[PDB]
RNA sequence: AGGAGGUAAAAAUGUAAAAAA
RNA sequence: CGGCCGCAAGGUUAAAACUCAAAUGAAUUGACGGGGGCCCGCACAAGCGGUGGAGCAUGUGGUUUAAUUCGAUGCAACGCG
RNA sequence: CCCGCAGAAGAAGCACCGGCUAACUCCGUGCCAGCAGCCGCGGUAAUACGGAGGGUGCAAGCGUUAAUCGGAAUUACUGGG
RNA sequence: UAGCUAGUAGGUGGGGUAACGGCUCACCUAGGCGACGAUCCCUAGCUGGUCUGAGAGGAUGACCAGCCACACUGGAACUGAGACACGGUCCAGACUCCUACGGGAGGCAGCAGUGGGGAAUAUUGCACAAUGGGCGCAAGCCUGAUGCAGCCAUGCCGCGUG
């Protein structure tokens, strides 16, 4: 943890120094917040969907021995 | 059918699959019982099971179904594996038996006392 | 009654706004 | 995947892991067809007079309130009970 | 092995009861929680879930899992396409 | 898995063993094995039988018997009627024990038992009375073979809980 950045590309030095601050402020920034959780949802259309399979399955599953 | 066909190439019978992939002839297993968690089945039904992953003891990461309701375990405390499918879990082919090693049986529960580790109160 | 040509055009899906966690 | 043939495109030979409790054939009855034929109705065409534009009456939704009673809410609810 | 005492005292569970397959009702939960070998059961009256009572099976054993064979004439030589 | 093999295929002669033989050398011939499945890879002790099944087959080989093979790992012999040897010897290795550091010691897949792995599988029991073997003139001596018990509902068979 004794971060070391180049500031290089630039024959000024205090034109170094600006290209330093912008390497600054981007690095520490892309840490900083991360991603949002709390993720999955409850099911929409089980409450229908699903059941509109039990609504005419039934009707069909009555055997009555042979 | 032709039996010239027949004598050069035998009746070779089809290999008869087992469905309990633990290893052969194992009856029953100890398990780590590894990450215990909860999730849902298929389609027909709807339901929130409590199943976990199992590493084995032979280092097979196999996926078990929790029986019962009051479970005990996370994470360690290891137990006892053996075989059965449920349909619901798509992918599930091992039981877990309650009253296992490091699992008790789940208290008021008074019939269907052969498994699910219910003792008989003598009093 | 056989026959011979002849006359015809673009347009989807079924929580279908009702959710977020 | 390996072998072999192939300029290459690929071909030939030929598995398993895992997974569902099915997939499938022919025929039958309906239903449907931006398939065909026959036929009917203000379906259209031929016109008449309206609605939707304005006001008002009245019912509903929504909204709001301490309550706006419940129910009916494609055609077949909405001057309905 | 034989003889004596012998207070019924010291001795009954477990599965299953929707169909497959002998065996039923009520309460509680409301597709949530669970059951299940196969199809499946449950959306506030569940003979299939949990429990209670009643029923049946087997018995000092009883059910589950596993492995083989049978059913599988679904490797068919007997005996298939 | 398509070619496999070079004392390898056979010959001759000597060597060699209880016994014929490339079992082993010298020299000659160039063969032999191969789709009726050789070499190569995975798996496995085999059989009388066991389980099931109408039968034919299918699976299997725990328990009893026959045979083979192994003894911590590899190799090699010797004594002898016979081993190329479980509880003998020589060598190397791996792993433990003893130590005066010089140098030695050891082998439970024998009966029990300990740890361990595993779903799981029993006492650190008693005795040679019977049977079998070994040795001995016999008497006898030894035997965790064998004979029984301990433990287990593990299965079978049986009575009981009136």
């Amino acid at each position: 943890g004794v971060i070391v950045i180049k500031a290089q590309e630039y024959r000024s030095q205090e034109l170094n120094r600006e290209a330093a601050l912008a390497r600054l402020v981007a690095m520490i920034k892309e840490l900083t917040t991360e991603k949002k959780a709390r993720r999955p949802t409850r099911p929409t259309r089980a409450s229908k969907e699903r059941r509109l399979a039990s609504k005419a399955q039934k009707s069909s599953v009555k055997a009555m021995r042979g | 059918a032709t039996v010239n066909q027949l004598v050069r190439k035998p009746r070779a019978r089809k290999v008869a699959k087992s469905n309990v992939p633990a290893l052969e002839a194992c009856p029953q297993k100890r398990g780590v019982c590894t990450r215990v968690y909860t999730t849902t089945p298929k389609k027909p039904n709807s339901a929130l099971r409590k199943v976990c992953r199992v590493r084995l003891t032979n280092g097979f990461e196999v996926t078990s179904y929790i029986g019962g309701e009051g479970h005990n375990l996370q994470e360690h405390s290891v137990i006892l594996i053996r075989g059965g499918r449920v349909k619901d879990l798509p992918g599930v082919r091992y039981h877990t038996v309650r009253g296992a090693l490091d699992c008790s049986g789940v208290k008021d529960r008074k019939q269907a006392r052969s498994k699910y580790g219910v003792k008989r109160p003598k009093a």
